[PDB]
């Protein structure tokens, strides 16, 4: 039983950022879902939940801007924020309490994974990928709207030795990744090293090899 | 409201340590909560209702709390337990409730040396006409470490960026990565390229190369 | 309950509904709404041992179980000090909302009786629930709620009665002045009525008398069904719900 | 059902409950709204031994079972001469009411194959019912009815399939030509669901390709739910059902 | 076993029962040795699913089942390739002990008929067993091995008393030329007998007529036991056994 | 018995099965021989409804149960007379048998204790019967007499363990001073040993301490078995067994 | 559900070596145990076994010297071994099939820890123990009839970090070991470092501390 | 009888190996398993009935045989592969059964240096009037490493025992144990004690002394 968060990981200033978190197998007809923010450097905020008895409840600063609501026709939670500013960027979370209650932090057992999501007026653009050939790897460079970037090799069945680095803001104002494995020389073309690479928001998926 | 105290800490591996939080208020009953959370995860509940401590984890962690002062706290750290730790309270019900401001805590170990590869620009990284190179000091510890750029022996400054990991529950040491940028016509000019690499816990500096043909 | 017929809609707007959780939350145990934040149910049903409230719901006056769901949290569980067995005496807990409930036509407070109210036999009153019909076997899949009529009987008529065919001697009090004593072989509560209101009309005002608590088995002869008598817990309970 | 959700209001207007009585009337298979007057269902809910009339009656479409019964009486039962167990085949029945259904937008037909339709895999088929939800553990009591897509499966493959892990030798037939095969480990039909539809969407149409028949234990790995074929009957069906 | 009584001690030293492992080593299914080193059984009880030797024990002749159990480890089981269910025939299978038994007075092999052996009605044929005693009850917790005298039953009366309340056609057979009819109303195998030995005395010499395989529900009326038919099978069990 | 092994065939002469009738003489309750024509067992297992003496049989010290049944009927009852439930006290009473037993070295009686007797903690105790082997499952067919040796515990140290926990105030006794506590979490007492003997061996004699009296669930953390304290009963002993 | 051994650890040449297999919860009844030997340097080699019937099967060499034998009123399996000459000298288990199996080697899926036997003219001797003071450890010294030997930190509380040594034959013919923990130099006295060491055979159990 | 080949081999972290088993006879029906012994321990089935893999055994094994040949495969040796392995087999029913003689798998892995420690002879080492004296050479790789014992400067030889550990499961390094023997009262002779320490990768002889006061 497991909760997943679906949003649009980049968003234009004065949209209503809409966000929905999902039940997988089973209900929550007895339960409470909360949702938090946790903007970049920040600590933990709290935004507000919905009680097992349907009643609503927000923190001093959401009662201005959010509405919160629950569609058992989709095993869906939705979560609404109207008039977005720069500020509004952060990680946003879903969680449950077991006991019900609608406005309770001290027992949140289980979490979905997080949606990102960035307010700019920009575009996004997708990435090129050089190969560092011969330790080896992968490198994802000039993207943009950062946050959603995921890269994994042999199409993830590589799950071993695959370093991976925070991004870094290009001079552009663009950002800029490395992928990395140590590799033994006996394994140099008698292993696949297969790299795999997506942007979703700038719908980009591409892969390669790394070979000498 | 809460205040939670220290921002940070820093000790050895099976040292002991706690954690305190304290309010203005006192909770409303029991409600108080401890959470971890690690490198870009999600938080995990480790103890709830002041004291019960959640399944699956380890009993490393207890916690009590007088009311108004809580107190969590960590027999013997491992390395595992690098992370940020906060409080969670609530006041009332619907509404006083609030997280802490989470304290960091960092696991020191013995020292480890950089080792030291690079990465010929290649491919995109001329294809795409800019240029970049890449220098990667592996699993050291302590972050002091330092990279200076050389090219055609010449010393380089500006034109790089460097980021690093975070701490792994079992490698424990972290990796950096140093990159400088160029033309692709300007990688074309030149032909020695090298970076020199620094940690405390080393002989001498040292050194590591490759050149265009 | 044994005997009676489907309640009509508007008629027991106090009647309340105890649900666990399993593979669905399920009705183990009746209760009243008191307050409009405060439940009265029995202490056997969430005692003696001490009970996580992450596994229990409140779910107030439906027609039919499970069909339209609206489940409540629970802040506070109180059981009285004395309890340990419902046959020793004080069986009787309180529980406290989260939140608090619009009062309404649909759902509104029973009344607690004054200290002084003995009700005597020809009183009349009622058992209400979701319990079992007949001895062995559960209510039927579309779970109407139940009401009956019980006659009252006198404390020491019934203490009588439990020692017909006992071998407990006749000094030994089984029936204690805390108990009130309802029903016959043709009208009685169950298992699953654990915990509901017994009410008397007295002068025109409905009035709780009783907890569903015990009994020797649904019905059966000579074993009139045992009810926590309320008036004796008055002042227990003014120490919780404001009045 | 395993697997899949609760069905929406309107999506499955012809599905079936049939119930027997005992303390209350029970449902035990299901079948489908054919005609008017007639419900396609599984032999086997309903012999090979004879029945008494009086001990059926079906349901038509609820959204949750019990809640809103309209019992239907039925005036014949007429099963294929053939059948005596599933495994051998021919497990088809018709049931006659007394009464005929007023067609209705919450209450249509479903439509029958043409004969020369075969289902290829890639049709988009779905299996619905009351069944359990799984191997071992009843649907829960507020009683849905359940959907869930299928894949559809060729007979040999799924022949193939039932003679790994078992003693019977390769040349021994065990998916008859008169059956079909549907489903996988994740997404099937259970206990309760015998007799139900199964339909395939074809040129925006919906046709009943199949009826729940039989298999070994819900969702085990190699083991996909086997179904009458419908078109196979079609001769048999056309003798009663007047067209 | 309906009817009859406890086996005298001496009386039928073949009999076997199969065991099954769990909280204890449980007696499921009967068998008969026919060779110091092999058992004859039913296939149901075994198949047509592989299944782990570890699971399964052999026990020989007990007067009361777990008092005294000394338990035979399984080399082998060959379960006829025909079989699927027992309904439609082949209904045989074979245990190759991994040690062979010391036959002796009180265990010895029982004796198959030769092909051209018929047994006609008034044949005095017996069947025993550890199974239930009665439709819905187990044997009592001493667990005699229990005896009937059954009588035999010509296969043509035997399928025509099968259509008896039946919707199956009269040209559907559905007692086969593999098979053999016995008991009544009164004397019948029942659950757990299945795979136990039906045996005749003929010219003084007990020979194994069948096999304890199927039926409609213990003692119901016009509804006799099946079983597999011995002779039909005396090839493939030959091909096996070394004779 | 949770823990411990299948007893000796000479170590317990005195232990006694009780036989309820139905499709068999089935075990029910423990008790122990204390004089050639007297039985002392726990109240409940009898009271405190009068039981017909035609439904109750004794049977004496077998190996395993039902194998060697030889079944004594029962002349009276004696209850005593402040019993009503297990958690009040007086759980105690008196089997006299119609017949007296030869006593031998396969059976003998077991010795009360001198009422000055306290039995600290640290004396050497053992509790024997047929009863459950773990919380939930039945003991196995086979029926073996098992033995477990216990720790004693103090009455205060054991009335406040049961307060952890629990909703109940400190200042109620749980534990009275008719009762005495025994056992943990690997070694106690379970359903079915109720009316068995608790036994230490004090200066190489073998006394009974206790009988098997009530607990909240077989060895569950901080629930001791609750007995009831044999040597605060002996002057009510004593007027019936003619010492 | 588990199997242990029981056995004398040294023998005198002609003695007869007897070991028992002892089942800890639940039995045996439908089961079969064999009893396997593992001579120093060698690989396995089998004795023999009791079947799930009661009958026994020996090897090409055991019929000559050995019995086996079962005791339900003890959950107890027994070996014996007569007129052992030095080269018994081996590790000796006990192992289950789950078929009931007597001579089977195919699948014994249950084993127990093992017994080790020294067959030998001499005497036992117990230890003495140096402490090895600032990495830091117990060094144990001077005891004979090698195999049973252990050792252990913090009355074994102290899990972590130790390794420990194959013994060596001292020049007098007896036998050493050391016992080593890396500490960080803040836990000197901050932790305790208590090793623990016994030798069954010789009786013998001590104590001591490591300090500077 | 049978006859397991080969009797060692040592291959890479990752790499794809094979162990092959063969007879004189055929086994009597599917009757052979495969059995892993690690560093003292006792063995553990992992493949029954050629080729049903124990339950809990991670599916890196397989195996299968044609009747009278039989292989076991490790898709990608992990470190704790480290161990022996050998087939057993049976060909009746009573009679002929027996193991393989086993294979020996030692896992190849990236160098490391020895980490020397000494310590002085103390207390019971010098109480017992017999002294010993110990170097720790930990977690190193490969075994090519050696010690050169010294004292006063004069170079010690014969009078002393080395040992080692087996590869661990994690650390896939080893420690060695290098000891020299004394009196009391020659210890109480001399002062310089050193060790010197050799090991393929390493920079120089590592020199580590210490000094009777």
């Amino acid at each position: 039983v497991q909760l997943v968060e679906s949003g649009p990981g980049c968003v234009k200033p004065s949209e209503t950022l809409s966000l929905t978190c999902t039940v997988s197998r089973f209900s929550l007809i007895g339960y409470a879902i909360t949702w938090i923010r946790q903007p970049p450097g920040k600590g933990l905020e709290w935004i507000g939940g919905i009680s097992s008895a349907a009643t609503t409840f927000y923190s001093s600063w959401a009662k201005s801007r959010v509405t919160i609501s629950v569609d058992t026709s989709k095993n869906q939670f939705s979560l609404k924020l109207s008039s977005v500013t720069a500020a509004d960027t952060a990680v946003y979370y879903c969680a449950r309490d077991p006991r019900g209650y609608g406005a309770a932090l001290d027992r949140l057992d289980l979490w979905g994974q997080g949606t990102c999501v960035t307010v700019s007026s920009f575009s996004t653009k997708g990435p090129s990928v050089c190969p560092l050939a011969p330790c080896l790897g992968c490198l994802v460079k000039d993207y943009f709207c950062e946050c959603p970037v995921t890269v994994s090799w042999n199409s993830g069945a590589l799950t071993s030795g695959v370093h991976t680095f925070p991004a870094v803001l290009q001079s552009s104002g663009l950002y800029s990744l490395s992928s990395v494995v140590t590799v033994p020389s006996s394994s140099l073309g008698t292993q696949t090293y297969i790299c795999n690479v997506n942007h979703k928001p700038s719908n980009t998926k591409v892969d390669k090899k790394v070979e000498p | 409201q809460m205040t939670q105290s220290p921002s940070s800490l820093s000790a050895s591996v099976g040292d002991r340590v706690t954690i305190t939080c304290q309010s203005i208020k006192s909770v409303y009953n029991n409600r108080l909560g401890w959470y971890q959370q690690k490198c870009g995860k999600a938080p995990k509940l480790l103890i709830y209702e002041t004291s019960i401590l959640t399944s699956g984890v380890p009993s490393r962690f207890s916690g009590s709390g007088s009311g108004t002062d809580f107190t969590l706290t960590i027999s013997s750290l491992q390395c595992e337990d690098f992370a940020t730790y906060y409080c969670a309270g609530g006041f009332d019900r619907s509404g006083d409730t609030t997280f802490g401001q989470g304290t960091k805590v960092e696991i020191k170990r013995t020292v480890a040396a950089p080792s030291v590869c690079i990465f010929p620009p290649s491919d995109e990284c001329l294809k795409s006409g800019t240029a970049s190179v890449v220098c990667l000091l592996n699993n050291f510890y302590p972050r002091e470490a330092k990279v200076q750029w050389k090219v055609d022996n010449a010393l380089q400054s500006g034109n790089s960026q460097e980021s690093v990991t975070c701490q792994d529950s079992k490698d424990c040491t972290y990796s950096l990565s140093s990159t400088l940028t160029l033309s692709k016509a300007d990688y074309e000019k030149h032909k020695v390229y090298a970076c020199e690499v620094t940690h405390q816990g080393l002989s001498s500096p040292v050194t590591k190369s490759f050149n265009r043909g | 309950i044994v005997g009676g017929q489907e309640a009509p809609r508007s008629k027991w707007p106090w009647q309340v509904s105890l649900r666990v959780h399993g593979p669905y939350w399920m009705h183990f145990c009746g209760g009243s709404l008191i307050h409009p934040q405060w439940v009265l149910t029995a202490a056997h049903c969430v005692g003696p041992d001490v009970k996580d409230l992450a596994a229990l719901r409140v779910q107030l006056r439906e027609q039919h179980l499970y069909y339209q769901d609206q489940l409540l949290p629970v802040s506070r569980i109180i059981v009285h000090p004395q309890f340990y067995t419902a046959q020793i005496g004080a069986d009787i807990a309180l529980l406290e909302l989260e939140e608090p409930v619009n009062v309404s036509s649909h759902v509104h407070t029973v009344t607690l009786p004054p200290a002084s109210e003995t009700f005597p036999p020809g009183m009349p009153c009622w058992v209400t629930g979701w319990g079992d019909v007949d001895n062995d076997e559960r209510l039927p899949p579309p779970f109407p709620l139940k009401q009956v009529k019980v006659p009252i009987m006198e404390n020491h008529i019934c203490d009588a009665k439990y020692h017909l065919g006992a071998y407990t001697g006749d000094d030994v009090r089984i029936v204690r002045d805390d108990m009130l004593c309802a029903g016959n072989t043709r009208r009685d509560s169950c298992q699953g009525d654990s915990g509901g209101p017994l009410v008397c009309k007295v002068n025109g005002t409905w009035l709780q008398a009783g907890v569903v608590s015990w009994g020797e088995g649904c019905a059966q002869p000579n074993r009139p069904g045992i009810y926590t008598r309320v008036t004796y817990y008055l002042d227990w309970i003014h120490h919780y719900v404001p009045k």
